């Protein structure tokens, strides 16, 4: 159980192992369900140009 | 730091080991460095210069 | 009609969050056997022949 | 020759044979390489240079 | 997943750093099983609660 840069041991907290690490890209979870208009979904829809 | 092997830290190490090995052999002969009690005599005594 | 045998389970089993290069706790069980043996219940009834 | 060897379950002494500090390799997670190599050398005159 | 390693071969402290109490397994003719698994969260906001 060990300092960051410790004398003896390598371990992925090291500063010498910086942007070796990177971690993966992913969506955004944290996003609810897209907002779409209320009033499209009571009124009645008619075709249109 | 092995499951990821960041910068193939592990076959480097085993590189620069067999290096400081030789590197280590050469200083005990020209310049008895660090030598073995083993090892009689280094460049480095001569009364010569 | 032996009977059975159960190993009833009592021990609080423990692990913990741990950083890299941490020391791991060691832990143990519990345990209390406990055993059923079956019982007889039975009636006899008479009646005459004819 | 130069001999390799790779373990995850000795234990090391970080410190001193006079002053011990231990560590399991097994118990922290940790990994060791271990490497070791074997030389003889004879100066017959260290005068002669 | 939840991963498990099983020795007779290692050493564990069964005190702490700072009070250490060392078993070799080998020695003593006990067996060990080491238990593993990783995990990751996240909270985006505590304040929604």
């Amino acid at each position: 159980g060990f300092s960051a840069d410790h004398s003896q041991i390598a371990q992925t907290k090291d500063t010498m192992f910086t942007g070796y690490l990177d971690p993966v890209q992913a969506k955004d979870y944290f996003a609810e369900a897209e907002k779409t208009s209320i009033v499209q979904r009571v009124a009645q829809k008619i075709p249109m140009g | 730091t092995v499951r990821a092997n960041p910068a193939n830290y592990l076959g480097t190490m085993r590189t620069k080991v067999a290096t400081a090995i030789a590197m280590a052999f050469d200083n005990a002969a020209l310049h008895g460095t660090n030598a073995p009690s083993a090892f009689q005599g280094y460049l480095d005594q001569s009364n010569k210069t | 009609a032996t009977g059975i045998v159960i190993p009833h389970w009592t021990g609080d089993v423990s692990a913990q969050w741990i950083g890299e290069g941490d020391m791991k706790p060691i832990t143990k069980g519990n345990m209390t056997k406990r055993d059923v043996h079956p019982a007889k219940i039975a009636t006899i009834f008479v009646a005459s022949a004819e | 020759g130069l001999s390799f060897d790779v373990t995850d379950q000795a234990t090391l002494n970080l410190g001193s044979q006079e002053s011990p500090n231990f560590v399991s390799l097994w118990q922290h997670n940790l990994v060791a390489v271990r490497v070791e190599a074997e030389y003889g050398l004879l100066i017959n005159d260290v005068n002669a240079f």
